[PDB]
């Protein structure tokens, strides 16, 4: 719990380009060969975002800021990226939330969760059925106020290393209360920190939480076949958003393929 | 469906003619927008089928008439609507009720719309 | 030389089915009735102007099958019978260049446009 | 005299076949009543210092009396949407009919007869026009020497 | 209210009237149900616990 | 032949550099808009 | 019918409740005293059109 | 001086171009104004 890990690294503040990420559908209202603007938070194009990697020395791990809602490109081999913590103080002092993937589902809970000194999802016992599932994130839970299970899936925690073929986008803010979330999947071949594209994000939920949040965390699959645990290969972006004008260009059947930042 | 109609939906509401459509909506989206803002569709809560929103038919009311001092017979015209309420003839203006419709051709002597105009004759 | 032709239920635009708004909009007096006024005169302008530009004649006159005029060829500007509008080339290269419920409704002209192309 | 004629005719067609920004003066008119119904909806959303734009969630919130002064504020804002409307269509209405007046002017002295009058019916001695029609317009082929 | 020859002579407020057309009214048609739809109000709360 | 151009921007005039009366103005919907487009065709003219 | 013509002298006088009550009074005044002006200005321009 | 800045002049509150003032003015005034009911200059309380 309070040991640090082994491979506890601090990498520098790393900065790259984003082409047209961190578009997403503001609203679920349908057009169809339009051009309607909008005034909400996104990601201004060509802007500058941190860069963080991991690898079986260096493991990346901090605590971050959460003041005007943020951004995932969770680039992923092997799905090693799990979970995010949310909250203000982060520990058993006051409700904060948690958005773990035990390879099942999406389980989400809000309690006041005892804070470890660098919380992961431990893997252990790879001698023998190994299965690459769930089996130190925390150590205490109560006054638990929320809860929620997403549709079934299957994702494996399986080691792979080289570049990069799957991306998976994400967004999270929090407005009046409500915890919303916008992603989808797609493939990529990851020659460069990003790809100059476009795609849009879809919405996923809405929960109506109504608390305040003001920091964030990752959290990460470690293999062992707090100090003895095999550092993970991965690298995930962040981004902070602004509330700036946009336009958005909807095709015949309503999927969004261009927009512009005012 | 095929009658007019207030809505009350999820977080909509309105009134207006309700119909089946072909439109694609995507499986989060619940209703659509036109250019001007104004809604034109819905997705049913409790099915997953579009439906489009058709106003119901409204329009202004003009009577026909030659002068008091000839007669008091008089047509009415329904514009910009087809004949549902109900010597009727439609056209391109709208329902029109209490005159009669001639093969023949004069003079215009009582304007109407799209080339009809109207008169009292034998 | 025209205007599109419109109409505005001032009624219906404002109180959208709600007899409180039409209660307390009757306090305001003609304002609603003033509007359609301006409109339904500018609507009948647009007949006018109509009227005034293409009826010039006061009867039809007809072109004649054997097309003798000292070798000017008039065809691209004499209505094709072909077609099911009786227009002419240019009269349809010009159409072709060329492109709800809140009370608001559209008038429709009092001349068709095959009446135009008559003329 | 007639080759010149038939040559300068087939021009036309491959003026107007091509170019889009020819008829600017008939499509400002189309665009011109659209924006102005268009931004007459759009102001049906706004509030005008209301709770809201709609009125039933205005009467399904509220009591009567303090609906009905959120109430003379759409009223209020809403009146005056038409005002800016139908004030613009009188003075888009003059301009089209001195316009059209002009058409009606050109139709009798070019068409009709033949112009004395320089730059009225066409650059050059006038000899003779001819009228094509349009949507909501008319187009003179003017012949000149 | 009696036929709309009279509804004429009420808006040009002149017992007399001559040739032409003038418009009265606005006709519209007024609604005959009220739907409401609503999703399944399923995943009640087990009260009885 | 020609008059004076104008342009008067709506802001300005009414919120003297007012963030909360500019926010204000915006639920009156595009009535400045609309201002903007006349006042620019009138100079548009001017110039014709 | 505001306390005050400034705009200032209510935004560092008085409280928002009590100062959209006011500020709403001058840009019903002054949004009309431009209206005014392009309706006068729209006419002016064509005449001398 | 010469620059574009927001002042509290003893409550003349305002935003624009203050500078050196060639213009006369009354033993008793404290301020001035233009055409359009502006505050146009100021006096400073501690140095006037």
């Amino acid at each position: 719990q309070c040991v640090n890990l082994r491979t506890r690294t601090q990498l520098p503040p790393a900065y790259t380009n984003s082409f047209t990420r961190g578009v997403y559908y503001p609203d679920k209202v349908f057009r169809s060969s339009v051009l309607h603007s909008t005034q909400d938070l996104f990601l201004p194009f060509f802007s500058n975002v941190t860069w963080f990697h991991a690898i079986h020395k260096r493991f990346d791990n901090p605590v971050l800021p959460f003041n005007d809602g943020v951004y995932f490109a969770s680039t992923e081999k092997s799905n090693i990226i799990r979970g995010w913590i949310f909250g203000t103080t982060l520990d058993s002092k006051t409700q904060s939330l948690l958005i773990v993937n035990n390879a099942t589902n999406v389980v989400i809970k809000v309690c006041e969760f005892q804070f470890c000194n660098d919380p992961f999802l431990g893997v252990y016992y790879h001698k023998n059925n190994k299965s690459w599932m769930e089996s130190g994130v925390y150590s205490s839970a109560n006054n638990c106020t929320f809860e929620y299970v997403s549709q079934p899936f299957l994702m494996d925690l399986e080691g792979k290393q080289g570049n990069f073929k799957n991306l998976r986008e994400f967004v999270f803010k929090n407005i009046d209360g409500y915890f919303k979330i916008y992603s989808k999947h797609t493939p990529i071949n990851l020659v460069r920190d990003l790809p100059q594209g476009f795609s849009a994000l879809e919405p996923l939920v809405d929960l109506p939480i109504g608390i305040n949040i003001t920091r964030f965390q990752t959290l990460l699959a470690l293999h062992r076949s707090s100090s003895g645990w095999t550092a993970g290969a991965a690298a995930y972006y962040v981004g902070y958003l602004q509330p700036r004008t946009f336009l958005l260009k909807y095709n015949e059947n309503g999927t969004i393929t261009d927009a512009v930042d005012c | 469906k095929n009658k007019c109609v207030n809505f009350n939906f999820n977080g909509l509401t309105g009134t207006g003619v309700l119909t089946e459509s072909n439109k694609k909506f995507l499986p989060f989206q619940q209703f659509g927008r036109d250019i001007a803002d104004t809604t034109d569709a819905v997705r049913d809560p409790q099915t997953l089928e579009i439906l489009d929103i058709t106003p119901c038919s409204f329009g202004g009311v003009s009577v026909i008439t030659p002068g008091t001092n000839t007669s008091n017979q008089v047509a009415v015209l329904y514009q910009g609507v087809n004949c549902t309420e109900v010597n009727v003839f439609q056209t391109r203006a709208g329902c029109l009720i209490g005159a009669e419709h001639v093969n023949n051709s004069y003079e215009c002597d009582i304007p109407i719309g799209a080339g009809i105009c109207a008169s009292y004759q034998t | 030389v025209s205007m599109t032709k419109t109409s505005v239920d001032c009624t219906m635009y404002i109180c959208g089915d709600s007899t409180e708004c039409s209660n307390l909009l009757l306090q305001y007096g003609s304002f609603c009735t003033q509007l359609n006024r301006a409109l339904t005169g500018i609507a009948v302008e647009q007949d006018k102007n109509t009227q005034e530009v293409f009826a010039q004649v006061k009867q039809i006159y007809k072109t004649p099958p054997i097309k003798d005029f000292g070798g000017f060829n008039f065809s691209q500007i004499l209505p094709d019978p072909s077609k099911p509008s009786k227009r002419s080339f240019i009269e349809d290269l010009l159409f072709n260049k060329v492109t709800k419920f809140n009370g608001l409704t559209v008038l429709p002209p009092l001349l068709t446009d095959e009446m135009i192309a008559q003329y | 005299i007639a080759n010149q004629f038939n040559s300068a005719i087939g021009k036309i067609q491959d003026s107007l076949s091509s170019t889009a920004s020819a008829l600017g003066k008939l499509q400002n008119v189309v665009n011109q009543n659209a924006q102005a119904l268009n931004t007459l909806v759009k102001q049906l959303s706004s509030n005008f210092g209301a709770i809201s734009s709609v009125l039933n969630d205005i009467l399904s919130r509220l009591d009567p009396p303090e609906a009905e002064v959120q109430i003379d504020r759409l009223i209020t804002g809403r009146l005056q949407s038409l005002q800016t409307y139908v004030t613009q269509q009188l003075i888009r209405a003059a301009e089209i009919r001195a316009s059209a007046n002009l058409a009606a002017t050109k139709m009798s002295e070019c068409v009709l007869g033949q112009s004395k009058r320089v730059d009225f019916c066409g650059k050059g001695y006038h000899l003779m026009s001819f009228p094509q029609s349009a949507p909501h317009g008319v187009v003179f082929l003017h012949v000149t020497y | 209210a009696l036929d709309p020859l009279s509804e004429t002579k009420c808006t040009l407020k002149s017992f007399t009237v001559e040739k032409g057309i003038y418009q009265t009214s606005n006709f519209r048609v007024q609604p005959t149900e009220s739907i409401v739809r609503f999703p399944n109000i399923t995943n009640l709360c087990p009260f009885g616990e």
